């Protein structure tokens, strides 16, 4: 399953600054084209990391599961304020902070 | 034209050798490679396969092992039969069907690849030639091993690395002051010993809590991947080898791990380590009558490893006598009796003092000076001795010659380096700024209740709680109470930041929780960008936060959370810091201020301490500034006075109402401070510090490196190299390139590369600000790796090109010939300082005239262009009879150019190797720490160098054919 | 790009159609809808039409550019640039000779 977490591979902390811990923009934040609208992570499988790389991953905290980002971004050239956010979970899904 | 039985080679993986057509279908052909027995099937179209036929003059070998000489080959029904003279039997007219050729037909010196069909590209030939030139020139650079490390260019560090990294089997004790970079100098010395080839196997023994730190420090700063050996790893390596320590060249392990079993320590002592490094060796207590069971395992190790580096500290204001226990491990025969060392240090102590008076600008009584005169056992001391003291014109140079001679007479300084924070320049000054804020009533009311209810509880815990009001306001105003709304410190912080938006500010607080609350409040009430740096985060995330903080003007304005620190590369661009709180003990206070107070900062430090009126903060500010002078000056008095005052001062913290006796405690603290400072400055072995910091020659080396570090040709060669190999280089823009492999990369795996990519920077300052990037230099493994990959492979060694020039005759022949002069010697000898693989370019004409001295490579290459695969293929064979005659033309001149190069190189070798051997002989006549093994090693190295150089050879590396057309 | 002229049109003979085609598509399946690798034989097939990704075989034994004509022994896909997957045609062997609707209606 893909994840909505705010931990998104190889994004600068600039992009996360406007995101809460759950990974959703704050209500009332002003965004611009290319800004990350919401955080999403694409899963990676059959990583087959080398044993020294696996040891490096444990100390560094690098996630084999991530390495790809499916995060939605504000469309190019549209800029406004986030006035409202809604979250719809199915059965067996934990409620996020925003929820 | 594939037909069963023909011999073909691969243009790229010729390491497979010859192949044989064994099947054919509509689209594909199959080659068997008898070298391995595998078959590879290729599509006929685009035909990346090579016809194997031979010409008159070639020598070939048959499957029965005999060889022969080909003169003519017939072809019938697609098959070749070679006709010629078998040389071992002298039989003429011998036939050999091509199916019976051996596989050991490797990519011969390119005069054979002319008839291989499609030839390689011309930009890979360009990369090949440029690569050999740059690698050759860089191997001989004087300061190799001193630019690729991810450190600031601090003179004393580079000096220590230069001195120690070039010794043979170095055995030294690093007793640098705490916080100066002991592990940094250690890593630099390791980088030198590994890069120079002097060492291949290394063992570092570290306490477990620091093992990961070493793993990251050596990996991120020095590009060295160490293998950590724990019990699990030890077992999995026991399975893979008789000796587990044979599977990896570089090994980290714990000293507690080292002592587990005896068979373990013996396997370790037999693993044939070239170097052993043990940090914090002062934890090894040793008595001559009773050595501890801990010291005994290292004493067993340091005898089985030639070079051994011990990193240690020298605390509690004691002398190097405490160090004897470890010096005994370096040279057990030279240092074998405590008392003699005691006599030496006591009788030199007055001499050291008198020297300190000399260089301090004092006069030295005759009674004093005839004790140094006793030390330097000569007779012409007097004339040079007096000019230095009378302040004549050359009193400076006479002082410098005296100190130079003094260092050679120091009893330990060749084997002991002690840099002090007083003997090293470059540190920024530190100015303090205090701000008195009114303690808000919400805190007074919340704490007085705990005060009343706190009837029976020790003052120690009253002061530990009352230190941080935020976390007692969470018991009476409820947990998570919004204290970040009335606390005046927050308003002061915001006001200062919003009034100084163009300044990066380092803000230190006690606990990570308060740091998260601070980020939230600065954001939701002033929009201040602040990254948190706490212990709970992973290494990559904290690195990400440092990255954000490093953005010149678009990133985080603020930072920071709890102690953690430990970030080797520092915030050299940040010069203003605010202490949102103050720590309890002075060691954490001075280390926190240390994180920034480093050599290489932008400007002086401004320290701002906003503290609440009438609380423990108000006490501690007064204690630290007026009493210890710990903010504006760095003298390490804090711990002693802190221990001598602890129990008294606690009462002054837990109850700031009792004011009498405080101001006298402060004067007592300042008195102790002055006494400790005086005793320490009068205990300074300023000679040892001058020998340690390297002086003016070391600062000159450091600035030569600071100027070599602006090499733009490096970046321009790098881009070409990678792009040719097929590595996508996305330019993020802020001096950071992101390298990612590509679908068209040229090698199965790149050793360092991963599909997710790596970020690099060529600027040392960006690297010091962005530890997530690889600091690329000529000595960086990525470049050395690609270099070995290209110069070992055969791509870029052969191509053809046409030239359209009206100012030349039609059909003229120019031949670019790149010979390579090489020596065969073990890398341990470090022959590459004097003769790396060296290119010899020659631009021959139809008459064998060399133009290379007149015709530079680039200018000639610019106006040249390549051909198409097919026409060019046999266009090469159009001059097969000519080029063969062109080669011998240069054959007679290459030996002249070679003998010039060899003679000059052997000359440079004998001068420097005799000058260093002479210096070492002078030292043995002047210093007792030089071992016989050392001098024997240098003599044998000189002899072996002259011998291996006397047998150096040449070889044809590259060959480009040029034919002028006007079509 | 060649310098050409005269575009010629005529009936395709079955041997010419066999000439253009690189392989037979035996089963109508295309992809596993679960793992998006193409079918071993199908309307999207790496061994017939070309490698999905530039210069790397399906099973992943050979991925480097050094190899440009090799055809992986496990997966019969040749290693070349994925652009070729744009030009390679396949063919189907019909059991019953079938009429061309254009030339009839
Ligand atoms: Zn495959």
């Amino acid at each position: 399953p893909e994840e909505i977490t705010a931990d998104i591979p190889n994004v600068g902390e600039a992009a996360l600054s406007k995101l809460d811990e759950s990974g959703i923009v704050y209500i009332g934040a002003e965004v611009t084209g290319g800004d990350i609208l919401v955080g999403k992570v694409t899963p990676k499988g059959e990583t087959q990391l080398t044993p020294e790389e696996k040891l490096l991953r444990a100390i560094f905290g690098e996630k084999a599961s991530d390495v790809k980002d499916s995060s939605l971004r504000v469309p190019n050239g549209v800029s406004g304020t986030v006035i409202d956010v809604q979250v719809f979970t199915r059965d067996g899904v934990e409620k996020d902070k925003r929820a | 034209p594939f037909t069963l039985g023909q011999r073909w080679i691969s243009d790229t993986e010729s390491e497979l050798g010859l192949g044989t057509v064994v099947a054919v279908d509509a689209r594909t052909v199959t080659l068997l490679f008898p070298s391995t027995g595998e078959n590879r099937l290729y599509a006929r179209s685009d035909s990346p396969v090579t016809r194997v036929m031979f010409n008159p003059g070639d020598t070939i070998t048959s499957h029965d092992g005999w060889q022969m000489q080909v003169e003519e080959v017939k072809e019938e029904n697609g098959l070749l039969t070679y006709i010629g003279t078998r040389l071992d039997t002298e039989e003429s007219g011998v036939a050999l069907r091509e199916v019976f050729l051996d596989s050991k037909l490797v990519f011969s010196k390119p005069q054979d690849r002319l008839f291989a069909g499609q030839i390689d590209r011309m930009d890979r030939f360009a990369l090949r030639y440029r690569a050999r030139k740059y690698s050759s020139e860089q191997f001989r650079m004087p300061y190799s091993g001193l630019r690729g490390q991810r450190t600031s260019l601090i003179p004393h560090q580079l000096n220590i690395a230069h001195d120690v990294g070039r010794r043979h089997a170095p055995r030294v004790l690093l007793a640098d002051e705490v916080g100066l970079g002991k592990t940094i100098e250690a890593g630099m010395i390791l980088h030198q010993q590994l890069l120079s080839g002097a060492a291949e196997r290394v063992l570092i023994i570290v306490p477990e809590t620091l093992q990961h730190q070493w793993l990251v420090e050596m990996l991120r700063r020095f590009n060295l991947r160490f293998a950590l050996f724990d019990d699990e790893r030890y077992a999995e390596a026991q399975h893979d080898a008789y000796n587990p320590f044979d599977t990896e060249q570089l090994v980290i392990c714990s000293l507690d791990f080292a002592r587990r079993s005896k068979q373990r320590l013996e396997h370790l002592c037999e693993a044939e380590w070239d170097l052993l490094v043990v940090d914090e060796a002062h934890h090894l207590v040793w008595s001559e009558d009773a050595p501890s069971r801990e010291y005994q395992a290292i004493e067993q190790l340091a005898e089985h490893v030639p070079g051994v580096l011990l990193l240690t500290a020298t605390p509690e204001q004691l002398g190097m006598e405490s160090h004897f226990a470890r010096l005994r491990l370096l040279d057990p025969n030279r240092f074998h009796d405590f008392a003699q060392f005691v006599e030496e240090q006591k009788n030199y102590r007055p001499v050291a003092d008198a020297v300190a008076m000399l260089l301090a600008g004092n006069k030295l009584s005759n009674d004093e000076l005839n004790m140094l005169g006793e030390m330097i056992g000569e007779q012409d001391i007097e004339p040079l001795l007096q000019a230095a003291n009378s302040d004549s014109e050359d009193a400076q140079s006479a002082r410098q010659e005296l100190v130079s001679m003094l260092m050679d007479r120091h009893g330990t300084s060749r084997v002991l380096f002690r840099n002090t924070r007083n003997g090293v320049k470059g540190f920024p000054k530190r100015e303090l700024h205090t701000i008195k804020l009114p303690l808000p009533t919400q805190y007074q009311t919340a704490i007085k209740v705990s005060g009343i209810m706190g009837a029976r509880k020790s003052a120690e815990d009253r002061a530990r709680d009352m230190l941080y009001p935020e976390r007692i306001y969470q018991e009476f105003e409820g947990d998570n109470a919004t204290w970040w709304n009335f606390d005046p410190r927050v308003e002061w912080l915001m006001g200062y930041l919003t009034s100084h938006r163009s300044q990066k500010v380092l803000v230190i607080c006690a606990k990570a929780a308060t740091a998260l609350q601070l980020e939230q409040v600065l954001r939701e009430r002033e929009g201040i960008r602040a990254a948190v740096f706490h212990e709970g985060m992973s290494i990559i995330e904290r690195d990400r936060a440092a990255a954000w903080f490093a953005e010149e003007d678009t990133g985080a304005q603020v930072l920071l959370c709890s102690e953690i620190g430990s970030e080797g590369r520092n915030f050299q661009f940040a010069s203003h810091m605010v202490m949102f709180d103050l720590p309890f003990n002075p060691d954490l206070l001075e280390q926190r201020i240390g994180r920034l107070d480093r050599i290489g900062q932008a400007h002086d430090i401004q320290i701002h301490v906003p503290y609440l009126e009438k609380t423990a903060q108000s006490v501690l500010v007064r204690w630290y500034h007026e009493g210890l002078d710990a903010f504006e000056h760095t003298c390490p008095t804090g711990r002693t006075i802190y221990d001598s005052v602890y129990n008294d001062l606690i009462n002054y913290l837990a109850s700031p109402d009792q004011t009498e006796g405080f101001d006298d405690l402060i004067k007592n603290c300042r008195e102790q401070h002055e006494a400790l400072k005086a005793q320490l400055e009068q205990g300074r072995d300023r000679l040892l510090e001058i020998h340690s910091n390297g002086g003016e020659k070391a600062q000159a080396l450091a600035e030569s490196i600071e100027e070599q570090d602006d090499d733009t040709n490096l970046i321009a060669f790098a881009m070409n190299l990678f792009d040719i190999i097929g590595i996508n280089q996305d330019d993020r823009g802020d001096n950071m390139i992101v390298l990612t492999p590509s679908d068209h990369m040229l090698v199965p795996d790149f050793p360092g590369l991963s599909e997710d990519g790596i970020t690099i920077t060529f600027d040392r300052e960006v690297a010091l600000a962005r530890e997530d990037a690889q600091f690329i230099t000529w000595e960086h493994p990525l470049i050395r790796n690609g270099l070995d990959l290209i110069l070992s492979g055969d791509t870029g060694s052969s191509t053809i090109s046409l030239l359209k020039n009206k100012a030349l005759p039609v059909g003229t022949l120019l031949v670019e010939l790149i010979y390579v002069v090489e020596a065969q010697a073990p890398k341990q000898l470090q022959l590459n300082r004097f003769l790396p693989p060296t290119p010899v370019r020659m631009l021959l004409d139809k008459n064998g005239n060399n133009l290379a001295a007149q015709v530079e490579f680039e200018t000639f290459n610019r106006q040249l262009n390549a051909v198409n695969r097919h026409t060019g293929s046999k266009l090469v064979n159009a001059v097969q009879q000519d080029v063969h005659a062109i080669l011998q033309l240069g054959e007679a001149q290459i030996e002249k150019s070679a003998r010039a190069l060899i003679d000059a190189a052997r000359n440079e070798a004998d001068e420097k190797l005799s000058a260093e051997l002479s210096r070492l002989e002078a030292l043995r006549a002047v210093n007792p720490n030089i071992r016989d093994d050392e001098l024997t090693a240098i003599e044998s190295n000189r002899q072996q160098v002259m011998e291996s150089l006397d047998q150096a050879g040449w070889r044809l590396d590259a060959l480009r054919l040029i034919v002028v057309t006007h079509q | 790009t060649e310098e050409f002229d005269a575009i010629k049109i005529a009936l395709a003979s079955p041997d010419m159609i066999r000439s253009w085609s690189f392989g037979e598509v035996k089963k109508p399946e295309t992809i596993n809808y679960r793992t998006f690798k193409p079918e071993r034989d199908g309307l999207f097939c790496a061994r017939i039409f070309g490698p999905v990704k530039d210069y790397e075989c399906l099973c992943g034994k050979y991925k480097r550019l050094k190899h440009r004509g090799v055809i992986c022994e496990k997966c019969g896909v040749e290693v070349t640039q994925t652009k070729v997957r744009r030009e390679r045609m396949g063919h189907i062997e019909l059991a019953s000779p079938t009429a061309h609707i254009w030339f009839l209606k």
